[PDB]
């Protein structure tokens, strides 16, 4: 699954 | 600005986007879900499969 880091 | 998840707050940490095209939230807060790494194949959020 896509993740994103912010 | 934008919020998300199912805790309506901003972006942070790290997130996860559901695998359903059709998700009115799309991206998720890891701590929200229960998820401590991002899943290695399909996921959908809560509200796609409850
Ligand atoms: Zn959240
Ligand atoms: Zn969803």
């Amino acid at each position: 699954a896509r993740t994103k880091q912010t | 600005e934008p919020t998300y998840c199912i805790c309506n707050q901003v972006s942070f940490g790290e997130m996860v986007a559901c695998d359903n095209n059709a998700c009115k939230i799309e991206w998720f807060h890891f701590g929200c879900v229960g998820l401590k790494e991002q899943p290695k194949g399909k996921w959908y959020c809560p509200e796609c499969a409850t």
